[PDB]
RNA sequence: AACGCCCCGCCGGCGGAUGCCUCGGCCCGGGCGGCGACGAAGAGCGCGGCGGAGCGCGAGACGCGGUGCGGACCCGCCCGCCCCGAGAAGCACCGGCCCUCGAACGCAGCGCGCCCCGGCGCCGCCGCCUCGGUGCCCUGC
RNA sequence: CGCGGCCCGAGGCGGCGGGGGCGACGGGCGGAACUUAAGCAUAUCAGUACGCCCCGGAGGAGAAACCAACCGGGAUUCCCCGUAGCGGCGAGCGACGCGGGAGGAGCCCGCCCCGAAGGCGCGCUGUGGGGCGCACCGCCGCGAGGGGGCCCGAGGGCCCCGCCCGAGAGGGUGCAAGCCCCGUACGGCGGGCGGCGAGUAGCGCUGCUUGAGCGUGCAGCGC
RNA sequence: GACGCCCUGCGGCCGCUCAAAAGACCUGAACCCGGCCGGCCGCCGGCCCGCCGGCCCCGUCUCGAAACACGGACCGAGGAGC
RNA sequence: GGAGGCCCGCCGCGGUGCUGACGCGCAGAUCGCUCGUCGGAGCCGGGCAUGGGGGCGAAAGACUCAUCGAACCGCCUGGUAG
RNA sequence: CCGCAGAGGCCCCGGGGGCGAAGGCGGCGCGCAGGCCCCGCCGGACCGGCCUCUGGUGCAGAUCUCGGCAGCAGUAGCCGCUACUCCGCGCCCCGGAGGACUGAGGGGGAGACGGGUUCCGCGGCGCCUGCAUCUGGCCGCGGGUGACUCGGGCCUAAGCGGCGGGUGAAGACCGGGAAGGGGCGUGCCCGCCCGUCGAACGGGGAGCCGGCGGAGACUCCGGCAGGCGCGGCCCCCGCGGAGA
């Protein structure tokens, strides 16, 4: 029952506007019957239905919202806060891997002059 | 009192629509050997510091 | 209205009482199970690599 | 006498010991060692077809989407699904939604401002813009 | 009366940081009394409870201004082992070295030489570079072998005769089940020269602290 | 928790399901109590069984307890030298 | 003419005597008669301030939420006991 | 030495068990005793003789702890607030008739605080209504609170907080000597220095009548008015008196 995001993906922005108005008017019809008069079972069936398709279609707009605004940023210095990667607070605040390796050029210099070997005794 | 602010309205409104018992088709549809909602009051008897 | 909350060591029932834990405690359920089997780790791997 | 009271042989109450049983506790070892202004921990108030408590969730609310696995049910009444995939229960990961208070951030706690275009908290570091000084100088006047 | 440089300050804008939470372990401060002494005031309890502040997956400590007195050792930490001493010299309190193990790792800056060679809107009130002469967890799976009779509300019961075994750990099933069901045993995949730190070290007086005793460590003021 | 029969209704009887009512529930002790049936005052001893003889309330502190010294209505379970 | 910390007296605010009732209470302080005062150093309501060896006191060691010659809550603490 | 709970072994074809284990009740026998054994009834799934090992291992008492429960006993008690009766119909509900009371500092009519749905209609008697109940503030099911003019939101009181900073090991506490804002409209001009904190009784711009429901009314409807703003059209820069 109700729609699939399979074949809402493939719709424009005004048309998934209008298809989302359109649910939550007759959602608001399915509200004033259920208050009034009696829940007959067929209507109180096409109620859940409605509900969920509404936040089918809520989802599905977003999704394309985001995809863009996305785009919109690739290759700035600076982005949304809500792009940036997914991490912790503690491991964002900490240095990288390069970082932790750097050295003094004179202890570059002595660490290349003795390698480490491979050896076996006996 | 007749003279409240919305904050207390609004906390004593929940009191007032949790007073109920355990519905007839819920009772059966969980199997159920206790029947009773012992989290209900009565307003002679309790004191809800709200 | 002080920052920091009021707590002390003479009562570990009101500790007991309120608490980390005692409530739903919903981004750090999610945070641990994404890190103890998901993808946090190589995500912050490849961020500091 | 008799009744009442107190003592044997059967039958009934009242009460809840004993015995047996327990998805619970307690100790020892191992692992892990991961929260937050990108809004935490905690609190309030809401959300179900018929819905009180608890769990869960947040006006997209008793859940939405993607990728895999699974393969007939769905505690009541209903509704739904049924098939060489057409898809019920379940499981894992990923993407989003995310009301009011709260370190809690226009003021205040439920009321009210400034602004011109939308937005309006504090402290620090770096950088820039606009300025002050009978500070040390210099020039011109 | 004006305006340029340096210096010392003020308002705004941009980008980045901070704040709060966590009955354990860890670091730093403040700091009791009950109690024992058959009373009690120094002592003890105790450098404890408790209060305040601050990190991490550990923290702290750490490459000698060290021990020692030997035919010597050699940064720190942790385990095993054991009496000098302090004390109304009462009650009580109390370390370290040598020896045997776990583990094992080393280094820099300033000062001195060059001087913008630099991370270049900064910086000469010093960026950058150098010592100078002699010489183990997770994921995925398959998984064997029993009948007959008696009798019970139902046998996993009783009698007889069998089979499987790298599986006779267990759980479920209408009564004690290797062979009724799930599991158990046996797999695969991913992971010579130059130069050494000042209101410092130390000393006097005072307070706390230690086994440290004409001073163990710290601190205030004066020098 | 069938059916049937009484009942102004409340309820009752008879039976039904089950191996069993195990009927809001396993087993179901003691104290206390109701009915029916047998007896007449506690313990010890003798006996053909109600006669004879003997018998102060325990635990505790204490020179000394039946004490007008204290604790103890009754029953169950727990309860103190590791 | 109409002064007064003047007098009699209602509501209020108090609390004398009966040593009345009650005293397993109506009540962990009440009830009945009788009584003191009643324009003032009077009485009542709300807001606000003072915090524990401290406060506040026309002073009784009084009061500080049934608790005061030193409140209440948790902990030291299963404090010590010839 | 007797007994209790558990561990390691034995129990001659591998200990006893739905042909009935543990436990309960009654009755013999054995032992100086602590105790043990057997039989009958109940019950419905476990149990233990001997050797070695282990312990939170044996109750009459503690003004013992927790639970249950007796006599007393159908006893003490159901004395304030003057009071009910007849008939429908029942001392208590409803109706009519009679008889009384509270007695305008009300057992009246309304608010503040506190309570929080107790309010209204329909139904009911399982609980409660210390007697009863057909009653109910009890139980079930449905409903119910409307503002330009009433109050709060604003002001300030006694007070509280904040304030470049100051102090303290901190937590925190104390605080005038500090380059401390606006306007019109873009350039100029003015200017030492906190609070939209604190009063449903103080200050405050403006509301009356009639009617309607089952439960709301200065709020609804009808009528008649007030106050404060905004937008259009016309639309004006003062005269009289001797003086008040
Ligand atoms: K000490
Ligand atoms: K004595
Ligand atoms: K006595
Ligand atoms: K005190
Ligand atoms: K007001
Ligand atoms: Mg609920
Ligand atoms: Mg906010
Ligand atoms: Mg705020
Ligand atoms: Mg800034
Ligand atoms: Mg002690
Ligand atoms: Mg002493
Ligand atoms: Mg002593
Ligand atoms: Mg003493
Ligand atoms: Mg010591
Ligand atoms: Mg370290
Ligand atoms: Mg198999
Ligand atoms: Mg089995
Ligand atoms: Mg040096
Ligand atoms: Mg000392
Ligand atoms: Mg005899
Ligand atoms: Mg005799
Ligand atoms: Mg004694
Ligand atoms: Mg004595
Ligand atoms: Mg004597
Ligand atoms: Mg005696
Ligand atoms: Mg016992
Ligand atoms: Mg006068
Ligand atoms: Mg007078
Ligand atoms: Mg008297
Ligand atoms: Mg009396
Ligand atoms: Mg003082
Ligand atoms: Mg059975
Ligand atoms: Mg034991
Ligand atoms: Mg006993
Ligand atoms: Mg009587
Ligand atoms: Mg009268
Ligand atoms: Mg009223
Ligand atoms: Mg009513
Ligand atoms: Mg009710
Ligand atoms: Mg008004
Ligand atoms: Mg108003
Ligand atoms: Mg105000
Ligand atoms: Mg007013
Ligand atoms: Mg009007
Ligand atoms: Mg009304
Ligand atoms: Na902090
Ligand atoms: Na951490
Ligand atoms: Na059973
Ligand atoms: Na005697
Ligand atoms: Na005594
Ligand atoms: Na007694
Ligand atoms: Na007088
Ligand atoms: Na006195
Ligand atoms: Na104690
Ligand atoms: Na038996
Ligand atoms: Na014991
Ligand atoms: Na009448």
């Amino acid at each position: 029952p109700g729609l699939k995001a399979k074949d809402l993906i493939g719709l424009s922005q005004e048309d998934l506007q209008r298809k989302l108005a359109d649910l939550k008017r007759e959602l608001l019809s399915l509200r004033t019957m259920k208050a009034t008069a009696g829940p007959v079972p067929e209507r109180i069936a096409r109620f859940r239905v409605c509900k969920k398709d509404v936040a089918r279609v809520l989802t599905i707009i977003n999704q394309k919202a985001r995809d863009e605004a996305r785009a919109a940023f690739e290759g700035a210095k600076y982005i949304p806060k809500t792009f940036r990667p997914k991490l912790t607070h503690a491991m964002r605040c900490q240095l990288t891997d390069k970082q932790k390796r750097l050295l003094p050029n004179k202890v570059m210099k002595r660490k290349l002059q003795f390698p480490k070997l491979k050896y076996a005794v006996k | 009192s007749a003279n409240k602010t919305l904050e207390r309205k609004l906390r004593l409104g929940k009191k007032i629509r949790m007073n109920k018992n355990i519905p007839r088709w819920v009772i059966l549809k969980d199997k159920l050997k206790k029947r009773w909602n012992y989290k209900r009051h009565h307003w002679r008897r309790s004191h809800l510091k709200l | 209205p002080s920052a920091k909350m009021r707590r002390y060591n003479w009562s570990y029932k009101s500790l007991r009482r309120r608490t980390q834990g005692t409530g739903s405690m919903s981004h750090m359920r999610k945070v641990y199970r994404a890190y103890n089997s998901g993808t946090l780790k190589a995500n912050a791997r490849k961020y500091l690599a």
